[PDB]
């Protein structure tokens, strides 16, 4: 089977560099033009780079040229992007894909994200978003965590270390003009649950090794 | 002092290498050449066959270089005919978009290929491509070089195309001049073979006798064997 | 650059119904060897992307048959012959005739299903939150349908503006709602400076916008 595994994303301050792997497995590798492209979060997809089989013909989209290098190594079956002068507006989950025949995207990696910034690496505060009759309907009760002012993305969220999914909703981060971002988790419950079950929200931020396990309680 | 002839008498053996290494048709006509010099009786006559020797004998050994056959000036294709046997369902266009430069159609470069009067076959475009610019950037040797391309389009993996290989060449002493007239010569129908939808490269580079001897464009024996002969020819007839 | 135009933007369709997409090309996709490299794409939430269709009309090896795609020149259209809910997400075509290669914007495939007025529910802000000096509201609008909806922060009967940020959830792949929360944020001083907080909510499955309220003290 085709695969296509990225790696070598992460956090790079403004005007710094960062170099990206694909790794090629199911095909030959050798044979075949590889490509880059990337997705800002919430945006449209952006074509990178091109680079033939033999690396004799390398395209660049404009707003890479002069920054980012593509290049391959075809014995170690492995396709590169290096970053250089880089800016916020590089940041994106990028993909390596090929079209195995052809210059469509037929193949795409699972990504891997590039935050450009300045910001410093921070788990979040994690708030309770306590049930109470102002969050009420019926026999339902909704409640929740504030997962505020981390950096960078992602941040998991889990409820009863993820015994709990039914009516879950983590809503997207947001970035906020502090430069960190903040998001919440809400779920939605039996009313007649409060007081006799524990809700914990189980936060993890991968970047700065923080966990958190929030209990929320009726106030 | 020295006759002409008998300026051909003492380069006898240089010439003799020369005439023996040559590819056989390329070799008849410097050996014709060097007998209307032999028998010159201007010093115009001699100096004119000696600049065609110069010329005939480095193609010759361009043409041995790189394995590529050697045409005589007479049965080299012109662009028009390469049009009309390689992609003739364009030909047509072709003539039609020649009409107010129908010199186009009779040009008539040093070596004209097409990807595997008769167009040669080459094995790969892009390799002969690479092997210019790779010698270009590093000996620092003078070369232009332009690729057809309609509009901004991408190459592509799923099929081939047809595609020529336009090549000069030349041994003179003016190397930058003799490459940036060969490709403003050549600009005109790169532009026409782009609307036309034909991919054509044209490549032009030259040496002269100042150029090491590692770094012509030919093999350095070669180098030894037109230096010792043709270029020693040229200082005598001055001389004398 | 080529610049390819989709339509719709987003593109409501019942389970079971055919959906049709349009990609405009600013040029022709004509190569000149013959072949149109148009090709489309669905990114699935989550997911990265996956191809369709390429060159206008190749359906892509083990993409289901009810993909198809038509067109030539400049002009071409993605046809979901019976829209099953998978086909959740976003529809991009791009092309590869010309360099750079460029994508359209993204068509946005939302499951049609029966209106849903959303449940407003609002939080105070947590003591926890307070002892640091800040004092964040969140408002919560679950499981509603169709996606349009307005929220605004009054704050003793004024309307606040500039100091709040909201975030949809993408549609649910089960029960096909959205949800939305909406966060005020301020100084810990400026919340215990006012009494009443309220969230309202307009949506056009609500007889009327609702205002969902607290006291501070309360
Ligand atoms: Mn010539
Ligand atoms: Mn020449």
């Amino acid at each position: 089977e085709v695969k296509l595994e990225e790696s070598g994303g992460g956090l790079v301050r403004p005007g710094g560099s960062r170099k990206l792997s694909c790794a090629a497995s199911g095909f030959t590798f050798s044979s075949y033009g590889m490509q880059w492209v990337r997705q800002a979060p919430e945006k449209g997809l952006e074509w990178v780079a091109y680079i033939s089989s033999g690396s004799r013909t390398i395209y660049y989209a404009d707003t890479v040229k002069g920054r980012f290098t593509i290049s391959r190594d075809n014995p170690k079956n492995t396709l590169f992007l290096q970053m250089t002068s880089l800016r916020s507006e590089d940041t994106a989950m990028y993909y390596c894909a090929t079209g195995y025949g052809g210059t469509w995207f037929a193949y795409w990696g699972q990504g891997t994200l590039v935050t450009v910034s300045a910001a410093s690496t921070k788990g979040p505060s994690v708030f309770p978003l306590a049930p109470s009759s102002k969050s009420t309907s019926g026999g339902t009760a909704a409640l929740g965590c504030l997962v505020k002012d981390y950096f960078p993305e992602p941040v998991t969220v889990s409820w009863n270390s993820g015994a709990l999914t039914s009516g879950v909703h983590t809503f997207p981060a947001v970035l906020q003009s502090s430069g960190l971002y903040s998001l919440s988790s809400v779920v939605t419950v039996p009313s007649s649950s409060l007081g006799t079950q524990t809700y914990i929200c189980n936060v993890n931020h991968k970047p700065s090794n923080t966990k958190v396990d929030k209990k929320v309680e009726p106030k | 002092k020295k006759p002409i002839a008998l300026i051909c008498a003492e380069l006898y053996k240089p010439f003799q290498d020369l005439f023996a290494a040559l590819p056989k048709d390329c070799s008849e006509e410097c050996q014709t050449l060097f007998e209307d010099i032999r028998n010159s009786e201007s010093h115009a006559s001699a100096w004119s066959s000696a600049l065609r020797i110069k010329g005939v004998a480095y193609e010759g050994f361009f043409s041995l270089t790189n394995s590529w056959r050697y045409i005589p000036e007479d049965l080299k294709p012109t662009l028009g005919m390469a049009i009309q046997t390689v992609f003739p369902d364009k030909f047509e266009k072709f003539l039609e978009r020649t009409h107010l430069h129908p010199e186009y159609r009779d040009f008539t470069p040093d070596y004209l290929m097409c990807r595997s009067i008769a167009v040669q076959e080459v094995s790969s475009v892009s390799a002969v491509v690479d092997r210019f610019k790779s010698k270009s950037s590093e000996k620092g040797r003078p070369i232009r070089q332009e690729e057809s391309r309609p509009k901004t389009e991408s190459m592509q993996e799923d099929i081939e195309v047809d595609e020529l290989l336009i090549v000069e060449v030349g041994y003179q002493t003016d190397i930058e001049g003799k490459v940036i007239s060969d490709i403003e010569k050549w600009k005109g129908v790169v532009n026409l073979m782009s609307h036309l939808g034909i991919k054509v490269n044209v490549l032009t580079c030259a040496d002269n006798s100042q150029t090491p001897r590692t770094d012509w464009w030919i093999d350095e024996k070669y180098v030894r064997l037109l230096l010792n002969s043709i270029s020693y020819l040229f200082k005598e007839l001055l001389e004398n | 650059q080529i610049v390819l135009s989709q339509s719709p933007l987003s593109l409501p369709v019942s389970l079971g119904d055919q959906a049709s997409i349009s990609c405009r090309s600013s040029q022709s996709l004509l190569h000149s060897n013959g072949n149109t490299y148009l090709h489309w794409y669905l990114q699935k939430p989550g997911q990265s992307p996956k191809l369709l269709i390429y060159k206008v009309s190749n359906r892509f090896s083990g993409v289901p048959d009810r993909f198809s795609g038509s067109g030539s020149g400049t002009d071409f259209t993605l046809k979901i012959s019976r829209v099953e809910a998978e086909d959740l997400g976003v529809y991009f075509c791009s092309q590869s005739t010309h360099v750079p290669y460029t994508f359209g914007g993204g068509t946005k495939l939302e499951i049609k299903r029966t209106v849903a007025a959303p449940s407003v529910f609002i939080f105070p802000p947590s003591d926890e939150q307070l002892k640091s000096g800040t004092a964040s509201v969140v408002c919560l609008l679950n499981n509603f349908y169709p996606r349009e909806a307005k929220v605004q922060w009054k704050v003793d009967n004024a309307l606040q503006s500039g100091n709040s940020q909201e975030s949809v959830t993408e549609q649910d792949s089960k029960d096909s709602t959205y949800s939305l929360s909406s966060t005020l944020t301020l100084s810990k001083a400026d919340y215990e400076k006012h009494k009443v907080y309220a969230c309202e909510v307009t949506h056009q499955g609500l007889s009327s916008p609702v205002t969902k309220s607290f006291n501070r003290g309360e």
